[PDB]
Protein backbone atom coordinates (compact mmCIF):
# COMPACT_ATOMS: atom_id res chain seq x y z
CA UNK A 1 0.00 0.00 0.00
CA UNK A 2 1.07 3.56 0.80
CA UNK A 3 4.71 4.56 1.29
CA UNK A 4 5.57 6.66 4.34
CA UNK A 5 8.11 7.33 7.10
CA UNK A 6 7.86 3.83 8.57
CA UNK A 7 8.92 1.97 5.40
CA UNK A 8 11.50 4.49 4.14
CA UNK A 9 14.45 2.11 3.74
CA UNK A 10 12.39 -0.01 1.34
CA UNK A 11 13.39 2.55 -1.31
CA UNK A 12 16.99 1.35 -1.17
CA UNK A 13 16.53 -2.42 -1.16
CA UNK A 14 17.23 -4.54 -4.22
CA UNK A 15 13.67 -4.70 -5.62
CA UNK A 16 13.63 -2.42 -8.66
CA UNK A 17 11.23 0.48 -8.16
CA UNK A 18 10.52 3.82 -9.75
CA UNK A 19 9.02 7.02 -8.45
CA UNK A 20 6.77 8.77 -10.96
CA UNK A 21 6.04 12.47 -10.58
CA UNK A 22 3.61 14.18 -12.95
CA UNK A 23 3.70 17.74 -11.52
CA UNK A 24 5.61 19.13 -14.49
CA UNK A 25 3.83 17.28 -17.28
CA UNK A 26 1.23 19.98 -18.08
CA UNK A 27 2.71 23.47 -17.66
CA UNK A 28 1.09 26.76 -18.65
CA UNK A 29 1.60 30.50 -18.51
CA UNK A 30 -1.66 32.37 -17.75
CA UNK A 31 -2.10 35.67 -19.62
CA UNK A 32 -4.63 38.30 -20.69
CA UNK A 33 -6.17 38.27 -24.15
CA UNK A 34 -6.60 41.39 -26.27
CA UNK A 35 -10.25 41.45 -25.19
CA UNK A 36 -9.20 41.32 -21.53
CA UNK A 37 -10.13 37.67 -21.01
CA UNK A 38 -7.67 35.12 -19.65
CA UNK A 39 -6.10 32.28 -21.60
CA UNK A 40 -3.36 29.75 -21.08
CA UNK A 41 -0.33 28.99 -23.22
CA UNK A 42 1.23 25.57 -22.68
CA UNK A 43 4.99 25.20 -22.42
CA UNK A 44 7.03 22.04 -22.64
CA UNK A 45 6.87 19.68 -19.70
CA UNK A 46 8.34 16.44 -18.47
CA UNK A 47 7.61 13.24 -16.61
CA UNK A 48 10.07 12.67 -13.76
CA UNK A 49 10.61 8.90 -13.42
CA UNK A 50 13.36 8.07 -10.94
CA UNK A 51 15.00 4.88 -9.64
CA UNK A 52 15.88 5.97 -6.06
CA UNK A 53 18.44 3.19 -5.61
CA UNK A 54 20.53 3.91 -8.72
CA UNK A 55 19.79 7.56 -9.48
CA UNK A 56 18.66 6.71 -13.00
CA UNK A 57 16.23 9.38 -14.19
CA UNK A 58 14.07 8.67 -17.24
CA UNK A 59 13.07 12.20 -18.25
CA UNK A 60 10.29 12.02 -20.81
CA UNK A 61 9.94 15.44 -22.37
CA UNK A 62 6.32 16.41 -23.09
CA UNK A 63 6.22 18.71 -26.09
CA UNK A 64 3.33 21.21 -26.28
CA UNK A 65 2.13 19.60 -29.53
CA UNK A 66 0.70 16.68 -27.53
CA UNK A 67 -1.97 19.05 -26.18
CA UNK A 68 -3.07 20.48 -29.55
CA UNK A 69 -6.81 20.12 -30.02
CA UNK A 70 -7.31 18.28 -26.76
CA UNK A 71 -9.80 19.07 -23.99
CA UNK A 72 -9.55 18.68 -20.22
CA UNK A 73 -5.77 18.87 -20.35
CA UNK A 74 -5.14 18.46 -16.62
CA UNK A 75 -7.03 15.14 -16.76
CA UNK A 76 -5.36 14.11 -20.01
CA UNK A 77 -1.95 14.83 -18.52
CA UNK A 78 -2.42 12.10 -15.94
CA UNK A 79 -3.35 9.55 -18.62
CA UNK A 80 -0.52 10.69 -20.93
CA UNK A 81 1.84 10.22 -17.98
CA UNK A 82 0.52 6.71 -17.38
CA UNK A 83 0.76 5.94 -21.11
CA UNK A 84 4.42 7.02 -21.26
CA UNK A 85 5.40 5.18 -18.03
CA UNK A 86 3.74 2.02 -19.38
CA UNK A 87 5.60 2.43 -22.69
CA UNK A 88 8.87 2.84 -20.75
CA UNK A 89 8.28 -0.32 -18.74
CA UNK A 90 7.45 -2.29 -21.89
CA UNK A 91 10.64 -0.99 -23.51
CA UNK A 92 12.84 -2.32 -20.68
CA UNK A 93 14.13 -5.91 -20.57
CA UNK A 94 12.10 -8.05 -18.19
CA UNK A 95 14.91 -8.14 -15.62
CA UNK A 96 15.04 -4.31 -15.61
CA UNK A 97 11.31 -3.78 -15.23
CA UNK A 98 10.21 -2.40 -11.83
CA UNK A 99 8.47 -4.51 -9.24
CA UNK A 100 6.79 -1.37 -7.82
CA UNK A 101 5.96 2.08 -9.18
CA UNK A 102 5.33 4.76 -6.56
CA UNK A 103 3.31 7.81 -7.70
CA UNK A 104 3.85 11.06 -5.86
CA UNK A 105 0.21 12.16 -6.31
CA UNK A 106 -2.80 9.91 -5.63
CA UNK A 107 -4.58 11.05 -8.80
CA UNK A 108 -2.06 9.02 -10.83
CA UNK A 109 -3.11 5.70 -9.24
CA UNK A 110 -6.07 4.84 -11.45
CA UNK A 111 -4.50 6.12 -14.72
CA UNK A 112 -1.35 4.10 -14.08
CA UNK A 113 -3.16 1.01 -12.79
CA UNK A 114 -5.33 0.91 -15.94
CA UNK A 115 -2.36 1.38 -18.27
CA UNK A 116 -0.43 -1.35 -16.43
CA UNK A 117 -3.16 -4.04 -16.47
CA UNK A 118 -0.84 -6.14 -18.65
CA UNK A 119 1.61 -6.13 -15.68
CA UNK A 120 -0.45 -7.52 -12.77
CA UNK A 121 2.72 -8.27 -10.78
CA UNK A 122 3.89 -4.63 -10.77
CA UNK A 123 2.52 -2.91 -7.67
CA UNK A 124 1.26 0.65 -8.11
CA UNK A 125 1.60 2.48 -4.80
CA UNK A 126 0.92 5.94 -3.43
CA UNK A 127 3.06 7.69 -0.86
CA UNK A 128 2.45 9.84 2.20
CA UNK A 129 5.86 11.49 1.70
CA UNK A 130 5.71 15.06 0.37
CA UNK A 131 8.52 14.76 -2.13
CA UNK A 132 9.81 17.92 -3.77
CA UNK A 133 10.20 16.49 -7.27
CA UNK A 134 8.29 19.43 -8.80
CA UNK A 135 11.52 21.39 -8.30
CA UNK A 136 13.24 19.22 -10.96
CA UNK A 137 12.72 22.08 -13.40
CA UNK A 138 14.94 24.20 -11.16
CA UNK A 139 17.92 22.03 -12.17
CA UNK A 140 19.36 24.13 -14.98
CA UNK A 141 20.41 21.32 -17.29
CA UNK A 142 17.03 19.59 -16.96
CA UNK A 143 15.10 22.80 -17.58
CA UNK A 144 17.31 23.46 -20.63
CA UNK A 145 16.67 20.17 -22.36
CA UNK A 146 12.92 20.44 -21.70
CA UNK A 147 12.57 23.99 -23.04
CA UNK A 148 14.73 23.31 -26.12
CA UNK A 149 12.80 20.20 -27.23
CA UNK A 150 11.03 20.57 -30.57
CA UNK A 151 9.55 17.04 -30.47
CA UNK A 152 8.79 14.33 -27.90
CA UNK A 153 12.04 13.00 -26.49
CA UNK A 154 13.34 10.84 -23.66
CA UNK A 155 16.64 11.80 -22.01
CA UNK A 156 18.45 9.63 -19.47
CA UNK A 157 20.33 11.20 -16.57
CA UNK A 158 21.81 10.06 -13.27
CA UNK A 159 20.36 12.57 -10.80
CA UNK A 160 23.08 11.63 -8.25
CA UNK A 161 26.02 12.41 -10.59
CA UNK A 162 28.83 10.20 -9.17
CA UNK A 163 27.79 10.46 -5.53
CA UNK A 164 27.21 6.71 -5.18
CA UNK A 165 30.99 6.19 -5.57
CA UNK A 166 31.28 7.75 -2.11
CA UNK A 167 27.89 7.56 -0.31
CA UNK A 168 24.99 5.16 -0.07
CA UNK A 169 21.71 5.55 -1.96
CA UNK A 170 19.91 6.43 1.27
CA UNK A 171 22.31 9.31 1.80
CA UNK A 172 22.17 10.28 -1.87
CA UNK A 173 18.38 10.39 -1.87
CA UNK A 174 18.40 12.42 1.35
CA UNK A 175 20.83 14.87 -0.28
CA UNK A 176 18.66 15.09 -3.39
CA UNK A 177 15.45 15.71 -1.43
CA UNK A 178 17.21 18.41 0.63
CA UNK A 179 18.50 20.16 -2.48
CA UNK A 180 15.12 19.96 -4.22
CA UNK A 181 13.19 21.08 -1.13
CA UNK A 182 15.49 24.12 -0.89
CA UNK A 183 15.10 24.94 -4.58
CA UNK A 184 11.33 24.67 -4.14
CA UNK A 185 11.21 26.92 -1.07
CA UNK A 186 13.53 29.66 -2.38
CA UNK A 187 15.03 28.95 -5.79
CA UNK A 188 17.15 32.10 -5.96
CA UNK A 189 18.83 31.54 -2.60
CA UNK A 190 19.32 27.82 -3.19
CA UNK A 191 20.96 28.43 -6.56
CA UNK A 192 23.18 31.10 -5.00
CA UNK A 193 24.31 28.56 -2.40
CA UNK A 194 25.11 26.01 -5.09
CA UNK A 195 26.96 28.27 -7.54
CA UNK A 196 28.34 31.19 -5.49
CA UNK A 197 31.88 29.78 -5.48
CA UNK A 198 33.28 30.03 -9.05
CA UNK A 199 36.05 27.51 -8.30
CA UNK A 200 33.61 24.60 -7.88
CA UNK A 201 32.24 23.71 -11.29
CA UNK A 202 29.66 21.34 -12.77
CA UNK A 203 31.20 18.65 -14.94
CA UNK A 204 29.81 18.51 -18.47
CA UNK A 205 28.31 15.07 -17.71
CA UNK A 206 26.85 16.10 -14.31
CA UNK A 207 23.92 18.11 -12.99
CA UNK A 208 25.33 19.40 -9.69
CA UNK A 209 28.70 20.92 -8.73
CA UNK A 210 31.75 18.77 -7.95
CA UNK A 211 31.78 19.33 -4.20
CA UNK A 212 34.19 17.54 -1.96
CA UNK A 213 32.79 15.57 0.97
CA UNK A 214 33.50 18.48 3.32
CA UNK A 215 31.96 21.00 0.92
CA UNK A 216 28.81 18.89 0.66
CA UNK A 217 28.47 19.05 4.45
CA UNK A 218 28.72 22.84 4.31
CA UNK A 219 26.32 23.03 1.34
CA UNK A 220 23.86 20.71 3.07
CA UNK A 221 23.99 22.84 6.22
CA UNK A 222 23.32 25.98 4.15
CA UNK A 223 20.25 24.35 2.58
CA UNK A 224 18.84 23.38 5.99
CA UNK A 225 19.39 26.94 7.19
CA UNK A 226 17.57 28.25 4.09
CA UNK A 227 14.61 25.95 4.67
CA UNK A 228 14.35 26.76 8.38
CA UNK A 229 14.64 30.49 7.60
CA UNK A 230 11.91 30.52 4.94
CA UNK A 231 9.84 28.53 7.42
CA UNK A 232 10.28 31.50 9.77
CA UNK A 233 10.07 34.23 7.11
CA UNK A 234 6.85 32.39 6.24
CA UNK A 235 5.18 31.79 9.61
CA UNK A 236 7.03 34.63 11.37
CA UNK A 237 8.99 32.61 13.96
CA UNK B 1 -53.76 -19.27 -8.18
CA UNK B 2 -50.96 -21.74 -7.13
CA UNK B 3 -50.22 -23.10 -3.68
CA UNK B 4 -47.11 -23.97 -1.68
CA UNK B 5 -48.29 -26.26 1.12
CA UNK B 6 -46.27 -26.92 4.27
CA UNK B 7 -46.06 -30.34 5.89
CA UNK B 8 -46.05 -28.57 9.30
CA UNK B 9 -44.47 -25.54 11.07
CA UNK B 10 -42.30 -27.34 13.98
CA UNK B 11 -40.20 -24.29 14.86
CA UNK B 12 -41.31 -20.64 15.33
CA UNK B 13 -40.33 -18.68 12.17
CA UNK B 14 -40.97 -15.38 10.28
CA UNK B 15 -41.99 -16.65 6.81
CA UNK B 16 -41.65 -14.22 3.82
CA UNK B 17 -43.44 -14.67 0.46
CA UNK B 18 -42.16 -12.03 -1.95
CA UNK B 19 -42.53 -8.65 -0.17
CA UNK B 20 -44.87 -10.03 2.58
CA UNK B 21 -43.84 -11.56 5.93
CA UNK B 22 -45.82 -13.17 8.81
CA UNK B 23 -45.08 -15.05 12.06
CA UNK B 24 -45.86 -18.79 12.61
CA UNK B 25 -45.50 -20.05 16.26
CA UNK B 26 -43.63 -23.28 17.13
CA UNK B 27 -46.06 -26.15 16.22
CA UNK B 28 -48.83 -23.83 14.97
CA UNK B 29 -51.55 -25.54 12.77
CA UNK B 30 -50.20 -23.81 9.62
CA UNK B 31 -50.16 -25.59 6.26
CA UNK B 32 -48.86 -23.09 3.68
CA UNK B 33 -49.61 -20.31 1.25
CA UNK B 34 -52.32 -20.23 -1.39
CA UNK B 35 -53.47 -17.88 -4.16
CA UNK B 36 -49.90 -17.29 -5.39
CA UNK B 37 -49.82 -15.04 -8.92
CA UNK B 38 -49.07 -17.41 -11.72
CA UNK B 39 -46.78 -15.69 -14.18
CA UNK B 40 -44.21 -14.34 -11.69
CA UNK B 41 -41.11 -15.89 -10.11
CA UNK B 42 -41.54 -15.87 -6.35
CA UNK B 43 -39.35 -16.25 -3.31
CA UNK B 44 -40.36 -17.90 -0.08
CA UNK B 45 -38.03 -17.11 2.77
CA UNK B 46 -37.40 -17.78 6.39
CA UNK B 47 -35.94 -16.29 9.55
CA UNK B 48 -36.06 -18.52 12.58
CA UNK B 49 -37.25 -16.84 15.76
CA UNK B 50 -34.42 -18.40 17.77
CA UNK B 51 -31.58 -17.61 15.31
CA UNK B 52 -32.21 -14.44 13.34
CA UNK B 53 -28.84 -15.34 11.83
CA UNK B 54 -29.11 -16.97 8.41
CA UNK B 55 -32.06 -15.68 6.49
CA UNK B 56 -32.61 -18.24 3.73
CA UNK B 57 -35.16 -19.02 1.07
CA UNK B 58 -36.17 -20.45 -2.28
CA UNK B 59 -36.76 -18.88 -5.67
CA UNK B 60 -39.41 -20.78 -7.61
CA UNK B 61 -42.03 -20.57 -10.39
CA UNK B 62 -45.19 -22.63 -9.82
CA UNK B 63 -45.50 -23.24 -13.56
CA UNK B 64 -42.43 -25.50 -13.34
CA UNK B 65 -43.77 -28.02 -10.82
CA UNK B 66 -45.64 -28.65 -7.56
CA UNK B 67 -43.49 -27.43 -4.68
CA UNK B 68 -43.98 -27.76 -0.96
CA UNK B 69 -42.11 -26.95 2.25
CA UNK B 70 -41.10 -29.48 4.87
CA UNK B 71 -38.96 -28.85 7.92
CA UNK B 72 -35.85 -31.05 8.25
CA UNK B 73 -34.91 -31.53 11.93
CA UNK B 74 -31.44 -32.80 11.00
CA UNK B 75 -30.34 -29.88 8.83
CA UNK B 76 -32.48 -27.53 10.88
CA UNK B 77 -34.28 -25.69 8.12
CA UNK B 78 -37.45 -25.48 6.15
CA UNK B 79 -36.71 -27.20 2.82
CA UNK B 80 -38.45 -26.81 -0.49
CA UNK B 81 -39.22 -30.06 -2.26
CA UNK B 82 -40.96 -31.04 -5.49
CA UNK B 83 -43.89 -33.49 -5.45
CA UNK B 84 -44.04 -35.42 -8.72
CA UNK B 85 -47.40 -37.15 -7.98
CA UNK B 86 -49.78 -34.51 -9.32
CA UNK B 87 -52.98 -36.05 -7.97
CA UNK B 88 -51.49 -36.64 -4.52
CA UNK B 89 -50.44 -32.98 -4.38
CA UNK B 90 -53.82 -31.67 -5.55
CA UNK B 91 -55.57 -33.81 -2.95
CA UNK B 92 -53.30 -32.59 -0.14
CA UNK B 93 -53.79 -28.95 -1.12
CA UNK B 94 -57.56 -29.32 -1.41
CA UNK B 95 -57.74 -30.78 2.14
CA UNK B 96 -55.65 -27.94 3.60
CA UNK B 97 -57.70 -25.34 1.72
CA UNK B 98 -61.05 -26.81 2.85
CA UNK B 99 -59.90 -26.80 6.54
CA UNK B 100 -58.64 -23.13 6.05
CA UNK B 101 -55.10 -23.97 7.17
CA UNK B 102 -53.32 -21.70 4.66
CA UNK B 103 -52.59 -17.93 4.56
CA UNK B 104 -53.48 -16.19 1.27
CA UNK B 105 -51.06 -14.23 -0.99
CA UNK B 106 -53.03 -10.96 -1.18
CA UNK B 107 -54.04 -9.57 -4.58
CA UNK B 108 -54.76 -5.81 -3.97
CA UNK B 109 -56.67 -3.60 -6.57
CA UNK B 110 -53.75 -1.01 -7.03
CA UNK B 111 -50.71 -3.37 -6.70
CA UNK B 112 -47.92 -3.94 -9.31
CA UNK B 113 -44.99 -3.87 -6.89
CA UNK B 114 -43.93 -7.48 -7.36
CA UNK B 115 -44.26 -7.36 -11.15
CA UNK B 116 -42.22 -4.15 -11.14
CA UNK B 117 -39.44 -5.74 -9.06
CA UNK B 118 -39.29 -8.99 -11.10
CA UNK B 119 -40.24 -7.81 -14.62
CA UNK B 120 -37.07 -9.23 -16.22
CA UNK B 121 -36.27 -11.99 -13.72
CA UNK B 122 -36.52 -15.50 -15.19
CA UNK B 123 -36.24 -18.82 -13.38
CA UNK B 124 -33.94 -20.21 -16.06
CA UNK B 125 -31.50 -17.36 -15.50
CA UNK B 126 -31.73 -17.70 -11.71
CA UNK B 127 -30.79 -21.38 -12.05
CA UNK B 128 -27.62 -20.42 -13.93
CA UNK B 129 -26.60 -17.94 -11.23
CA UNK B 130 -27.52 -20.50 -8.49
CA UNK B 131 -26.21 -23.89 -9.61
CA UNK B 132 -28.14 -26.92 -8.29
CA UNK B 133 -29.45 -28.59 -11.41
CA UNK B 134 -31.33 -31.46 -9.75
CA UNK B 135 -33.92 -28.98 -8.34
CA UNK B 136 -36.29 -26.68 -10.24
CA UNK B 137 -36.09 -24.09 -7.45
CA UNK B 138 -33.05 -22.22 -6.11
CA UNK B 139 -31.79 -21.87 -2.54
CA UNK B 140 -30.17 -18.60 -1.45
CA UNK B 141 -29.07 -17.41 2.00
CA UNK B 142 -27.40 -14.49 3.77
CA UNK B 143 -23.92 -16.00 3.70
CA UNK B 144 -23.46 -17.26 0.12
CA UNK B 145 -20.54 -15.59 -1.64
CA UNK B 146 -20.26 -14.60 -5.27
CA UNK B 147 -17.81 -15.97 -7.82
CA UNK B 148 -16.14 -12.54 -7.77
CA UNK B 149 -15.84 -12.49 -3.97
CA UNK B 150 -14.15 -15.92 -4.18
CA UNK B 151 -11.53 -14.61 -6.63
CA UNK B 152 -10.56 -11.89 -4.13
CA UNK B 153 -14.65 -20.63 -0.81
CA UNK B 154 -16.93 -23.56 -1.65
CA UNK B 155 -17.76 -23.21 -5.38
CA UNK B 156 -20.95 -25.32 -5.34
CA UNK B 157 -22.57 -22.87 -2.90
CA UNK B 158 -21.73 -19.67 -4.80
CA UNK B 159 -23.74 -16.99 -6.57
CA UNK B 160 -22.46 -17.03 -10.18
CA UNK B 161 -23.26 -13.45 -11.02
CA UNK B 162 -21.60 -11.95 -14.09
CA UNK B 163 -18.23 -10.53 -13.07
CA UNK B 164 -17.96 -6.77 -13.58
CA UNK B 165 -14.57 -5.19 -12.90
CA UNK B 166 -13.85 -1.64 -14.11
CA UNK B 167 -10.06 -2.12 -13.84
CA UNK B 168 -9.81 -5.28 -15.90
CA UNK B 169 -8.54 -6.14 -19.35
CA UNK B 170 -12.12 -7.14 -20.22
CA UNK B 171 -13.25 -3.59 -19.44
CA UNK B 172 -10.39 -1.73 -21.12
CA UNK B 173 -9.35 -1.98 -24.78
CA UNK B 174 -5.58 -1.68 -25.32
CA UNK B 175 -4.96 1.82 -26.60
CA UNK B 176 -8.31 3.17 -25.34
CA UNK B 177 -7.34 3.15 -21.68
CA UNK B 178 -8.48 6.66 -20.80
CA UNK B 179 -11.48 6.55 -23.13
CA UNK B 180 -12.83 3.23 -21.86
CA UNK B 181 -12.18 3.95 -18.17
CA UNK B 182 -13.89 7.33 -18.22
CA UNK B 183 -16.75 6.30 -20.58
CA UNK B 184 -17.72 2.67 -20.06
CA UNK B 185 -19.97 2.42 -23.16
CA UNK B 186 -17.83 -0.19 -24.90
CA UNK B 187 -17.79 -2.41 -21.82
CA UNK B 188 -21.55 -2.01 -21.36
CA UNK B 189 -22.72 -2.30 -24.98
CA UNK B 190 -20.13 -4.51 -26.68
CA UNK B 191 -18.66 -6.67 -23.91
CA UNK B 192 -21.64 -7.10 -21.60
CA UNK B 193 -24.82 -6.49 -23.60
CA UNK B 194 -23.87 -7.81 -27.03
CA UNK B 195 -21.30 -10.29 -25.72
CA UNK B 196 -22.39 -11.85 -22.43
CA UNK B 197 -26.00 -10.94 -21.69
CA UNK B 198 -27.17 -10.88 -25.35
CA UNK B 199 -29.86 -8.28 -24.55
CA UNK B 200 -30.84 -5.70 -21.98
CA UNK B 201 -33.65 -7.83 -20.57
CA UNK B 202 -31.15 -10.43 -19.30
CA UNK B 203 -28.98 -7.64 -17.86
CA UNK B 204 -31.92 -6.11 -16.02
CA UNK B 205 -33.01 -9.56 -14.85
CA UNK B 206 -29.70 -10.17 -13.11
CA UNK B 207 -29.73 -6.63 -11.72
CA UNK B 208 -33.21 -7.14 -10.24
CA UNK B 209 -32.29 -10.60 -8.87
CA UNK B 210 -29.17 -9.18 -7.21
CA UNK B 211 -31.21 -6.41 -5.57
CA UNK B 212 -33.82 -8.85 -4.26
CA UNK B 213 -31.20 -11.16 -2.74
CA UNK B 214 -29.57 -8.16 -1.11
CA UNK B 215 -32.87 -6.98 0.33
CA UNK B 216 -34.42 -10.24 1.44
CA UNK B 217 -31.30 -12.06 2.67
CA UNK B 218 -28.88 -9.25 3.45
CA UNK B 219 -26.56 -10.91 0.95
CA UNK B 220 -23.57 -8.59 0.71
CA UNK B 221 -22.15 -9.88 -2.57
CA UNK B 222 -25.55 -9.42 -4.18
CA UNK B 223 -25.62 -5.80 -3.03
CA UNK B 224 -22.19 -5.31 -4.62
CA UNK B 225 -23.44 -6.80 -7.90
CA UNK B 226 -26.56 -4.61 -7.99
CA UNK B 227 -24.52 -1.45 -7.49
CA UNK B 228 -21.89 -2.48 -10.05
CA UNK B 229 -24.59 -3.04 -12.65
CA UNK B 230 -26.15 0.36 -11.96
CA UNK B 231 -22.76 2.03 -12.05
CA UNK B 232 -21.80 0.39 -15.36
CA UNK B 233 -24.86 1.95 -17.02
CA UNK B 234 -24.58 5.37 -15.37
CA UNK B 235 -20.88 5.56 -16.32
CA UNK B 236 -21.59 4.91 -20.01
CA UNK B 237 -22.10 7.97 -22.20
CA UNK B 238 -23.91 5.95 -24.86
CA UNK B 239 -26.88 3.97 -23.60
CA UNK B 240 -30.05 3.17 -25.57
CA UNK B 241 -32.86 5.52 -24.57
CA UNK B 242 -35.21 2.64 -23.80
CA UNK B 243 -32.68 1.14 -21.40
CA UNK B 244 -32.34 4.39 -19.46
CA UNK B 245 -36.07 4.83 -19.19
CA UNK B 246 -36.49 1.25 -18.04
CA UNK B 247 -33.57 1.52 -15.57
CA UNK B 248 -35.27 4.57 -14.03
CA UNK B 249 -38.46 2.55 -13.44
CA UNK B 250 -36.56 -0.47 -12.11
CA UNK B 251 -34.62 1.56 -9.55
CA UNK B 252 -37.66 3.63 -8.59
CA UNK B 253 -39.54 0.52 -7.48
CA UNK B 254 -36.47 -0.93 -5.71
CA UNK B 255 -35.94 2.27 -3.73
CA UNK B 256 -39.67 2.46 -3.04
CA UNK B 257 -39.74 -1.08 -1.64
CA UNK B 258 -36.52 -0.91 0.41
CA UNK B 259 -37.22 -0.83 4.16
CA UNK B 260 -36.47 2.66 5.40
CA UNK B 261 -34.38 1.25 8.27
CA UNK B 262 -32.08 -0.83 5.98
CA UNK B 263 -31.05 2.09 3.77
CA UNK B 264 -27.79 2.52 5.71
CA UNK B 265 -26.49 -0.95 4.79
CA UNK B 266 -28.15 -1.61 1.41
CA UNK B 267 -27.30 1.69 -0.35
CA UNK B 268 -23.75 2.67 -1.31
CA UNK B 269 -23.32 6.43 -0.84
CA UNK B 270 -20.56 6.71 -3.46
CA UNK B 271 -22.37 4.90 -6.25
CA UNK B 272 -25.64 6.74 -5.75
CA UNK B 273 -24.12 10.21 -5.51
CA UNK B 274 -21.95 9.47 -8.54
CA UNK B 275 -24.86 8.03 -10.52
CA UNK B 276 -27.41 10.75 -9.75
CA UNK B 277 -25.12 13.80 -9.69
CA UNK B 278 -21.79 13.21 -11.51
CA UNK B 279 -22.33 10.53 -14.15
CA UNK B 280 -23.22 10.78 -17.81
CA UNK B 281 -26.74 9.73 -16.82
CA UNK B 282 -27.07 12.22 -13.95
CA UNK B 283 -30.08 13.76 -15.75
CA UNK B 284 -31.67 10.58 -17.14
CA UNK B 285 -33.10 8.98 -13.95
CA UNK B 286 -35.79 11.47 -12.98
CA UNK B 287 -38.12 9.11 -11.11
CA UNK B 288 -35.26 7.48 -9.19
CA UNK B 289 -33.67 10.83 -8.31
CA UNK B 290 -36.97 12.22 -7.05
CA UNK B 291 -37.76 9.28 -4.74
CA UNK B 292 -34.15 9.10 -3.51
CA UNK B 293 -34.10 12.82 -2.66
CA UNK B 294 -37.47 12.60 -0.85
CA UNK B 295 -36.86 9.34 1.01
CA UNK B 296 -33.10 9.24 1.67
CA UNK B 297 -31.81 12.82 1.45
CA UNK B 298 -29.23 12.00 4.13
CA UNK B 299 -27.40 9.53 1.90
CA UNK B 300 -26.95 12.39 -0.56
C1 LIG C 1 -57.18 -20.96 11.46
C2 LIG C 1 -56.98 -20.53 10.00
C3 LIG C 1 -56.28 -19.14 9.77
C4 LIG C 1 -54.80 -19.27 9.64
C5 LIG C 1 -54.58 -19.96 10.92
C6 LIG C 1 -54.32 -20.19 8.53
N1 LIG C 1 -53.91 -18.10 9.73
C7 LIG C 1 -52.56 -18.34 9.99
O1 LIG C 1 -52.10 -19.42 10.08
C8 LIG C 1 -51.64 -17.23 10.18
C9 LIG C 1 -50.52 -17.30 11.02
C10 LIG C 1 -49.99 -16.09 10.97
N2 LIG C 1 -50.75 -15.36 10.14
N3 LIG C 1 -51.75 -16.02 9.64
Amino acid sequence: GAMNSSNYAELFNNDIKLFVDDTNVYRVTVHKTFEGNVATKAINGCIFTLNPKTGHLFLKIIHTSVWAGQKRLSQLAKWKTAEEVSALVRSLPKEEQPKQIIVTRKAMLDPLEVHMLDFPNIAIRPTELRLPFSAAMSIDKLSDVVMKATEPQMVLFNIYDDWLDRISSYTAFSRLTLLLRALKTNEESAKMILLSDPTITIKSYHLWPSFTDEQWITIESQMRDLILTEYGRKYNV
Amino acid sequence: MNTVPFTSAPIEVTIGIDQYSFNVKENQPFHGIKDIPIGHVHVIHFQHADNSSMRYGYWFDCRMGNFYIQYDPKDGLYKMMEERDGAKFENIVHNFKERQMMVSYPKIDEDDTWYNLTEFVQMDKIRKIVRKDENQFSYVDSSMTTVQENELSDPAHSLNYTVINFKSREAIRPGHEMEDFLDKSYYLNTVMLQGIFKNSSNYFGELQFAFLNAMFFGNYGSSLQWHAMIELICSSATVPKHMLDKLDEILYYQIKTLPEQYSDILLNERVWNICLYSSFQKNSLHNTEKIMENKYPELL
